[PDB]
């Protein structure tokens, strides 16, 4: 009955003042792209920052197993848009904030819906 | 010096045709440090314009294209080079990556050991190398011809590159192979490309283009290098990170390359014509296996 969170454990991390994962891959790209969250290629805008999805995955990058049955990742393998203004700790942004499901947008940030 | 504006420099034909004695590599920009846009690495703009210049070849690009990366891992624990190819080769293209060290990748597969351990089903469509042993920093001896890694490739290469493939494998001064060399000869065209970024570094990716399987051209390796390093010496290279701005036209071209697979008695100067202007491939088109070996103790 016992299962490790590590969700919690960087969130905590974080308020105590802690210093954000680093050396996340960004992406160089035009930054004309549609914006979406989570993309097969770089879709930043202005607005935004282009990052290799494995490397903003707090499973990934704690070589840790993904919270789900299957074990699957939505990032690896994919390209995450951060803001830039969130943009120092691209870990905590993916894993605070959540995608919306229509729009394919983030929640809260760019999503019209 | 216009080359500020190309994502890197190329070895000039004139001076692969020339014999030279191989001397130090001594650099007019040694320990210079090209500017990089925010919060870019090193790694992410030396592959973006690898894959820029890239581009500007003759490549085969079929559909189901096969990318094999060597050496992707970081010490950071992750994979900046395989992030960048993963951008660059067309979507769905399937990018398998290795390294000695373990570490994160966007790749569909990785392989987690010495490169030797590696071994592949089917054959590949592009190849490309970083891998550099550190303990060549140290140089105890004249510079020769590198076994170790350098040897897997040349046997990676032969064995399982697909004709009409083309290769990139990262060289320094100290790090080379004059099989690799010779085995350049055994492309339609070559060269060594300097990243502008890294243009400080005597760093190269030496450059397969269109693999034929058989020699058209005779290379001596310990020559060919000694002409890499006197170009080297004698052509300063200005560090630019200009081409990293545009990154407009920098995806791979999907040219829908056609795949076919036929006997070695099959292949005459037609095919071979075919394979020199990267407008055929040779190989199965039969699913993606492989596999790392295990020593048990
Ligand atoms: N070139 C080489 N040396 C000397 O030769 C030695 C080895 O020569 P080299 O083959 O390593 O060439 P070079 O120094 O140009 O390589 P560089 O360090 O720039 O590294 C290039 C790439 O190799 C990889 N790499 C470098 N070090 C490591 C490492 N420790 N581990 C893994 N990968 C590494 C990285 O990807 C890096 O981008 C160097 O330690 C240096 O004292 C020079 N000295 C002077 N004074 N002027 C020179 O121009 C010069
Ligand atoms: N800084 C360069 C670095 C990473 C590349 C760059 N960071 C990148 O983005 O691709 C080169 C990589 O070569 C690997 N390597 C060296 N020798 C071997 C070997 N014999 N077998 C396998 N791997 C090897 C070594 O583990 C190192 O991680
Ligand atoms: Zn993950
Ligand atoms: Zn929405």
């Amino acid at each position: 009955a016992f299962a490790v969170d590590a969700a919690k454990a960087y969130k905590d991390y974080l308020a105590s003042g802690g210093q954000p994962i680093t050396n996340c891959v960004k992406m160089l790209c035009t930054h004309t792209g549609t914006g979406q969250a989570i993309t097969v290629t770089p879709e930043a805008n202005m607005d935004q920052e282009s990052f290799g999805g494995a490397s903003c995955c707090l499973y990934c990058r704690c070589h840790i197993d993904h919270p789900n049955p299957k074990g699957f990742c939505d990032l690896k393998g994919k390209y995450v848009q951060i803001p830039t203004t969130c943009a120092n700790d691209p870990v905590g942004f993916t894993l605070k904030n959540t995608v919306c499901t229509v729009c394919g947008m983030w929640k809260g940030y760019g999503c019209s819906c | 010096s216009s080359q500020a504006w190309q994502p890197g420099v190329a070895m000039p034909n004139l001076y692969k045709m020339q014999r030279m004695l191989l001397e130090k590599c001594d650099l007019q920009n040694y320990g210079d440090s090209a500017t990089l846009p925010k919060g870019i690495m090193m790694n992410v703009a030396k592959y973006t314009q690898l894959c820029q210049y890239l581009n500007t070849l003759t490549l085969a690009v079929p559909y189901n294209m096969r990318v094999i990366h060597f050496g992707a891992g970081s010490d950071k624990g992750v994979a900046p080079g395989t992030a960048v190819l993963r951008q660059w080769l067309p979507t769905g293209t399937l990018l398998v990556d290795s390294d000695l060290n373990d570490f994160v990748s966007d790749a569909d597969s990785t392989l987690i050991g010495d490169c030797a351990t590696v071994h592949t089903a089917n054959k590949w469509d592009l190849i490309i190398s970083d891998m550099y042993d550190p303990k060549t920093k140290n140089v105890t001896k004249e510079n020769d011809s590198k076994e170790g890694f350098f040897t897997y490739i040349c046997g990676f290469i032969q064995q399982k590159l697909a004709l009409g493939g083309s290769v990139a494998i990262k060289i320094t001064e100290h790090s080379w192979n004059a099989d690799l060399y010779k085995l350049m000869g055994h492309f339609a065209w070559w060269t060594a490309f300097v990243t502008n970024v890294n243009a400080s570094s005597s760093e190269a990716f030496l450059i397969g283009c269109n693999y034929l399987g058989k020699p058209r051209e005779q290379i001596d390796g310990y020559v060919m290098h000694a002409n890499y390093i006197f170009w080297r010496n004698t052509n300063p290279i200005q560090l630019s990170s200009y081409s990293l701005f545009d990154m407009s036209k920098f995806p791979l071209k999907l040219r829908g390359t056609a795949v076919m697979s036929l006997k070695e008695g099959q292949i005459n100067d037609m095919i071979l014509s075919l394979l020199s202007k990267g407008r055929l491939i040779i190989r199965e088109n039969n699913r993606v296996v492989i596999s790392s070996d295990v020593l048990v103790n």
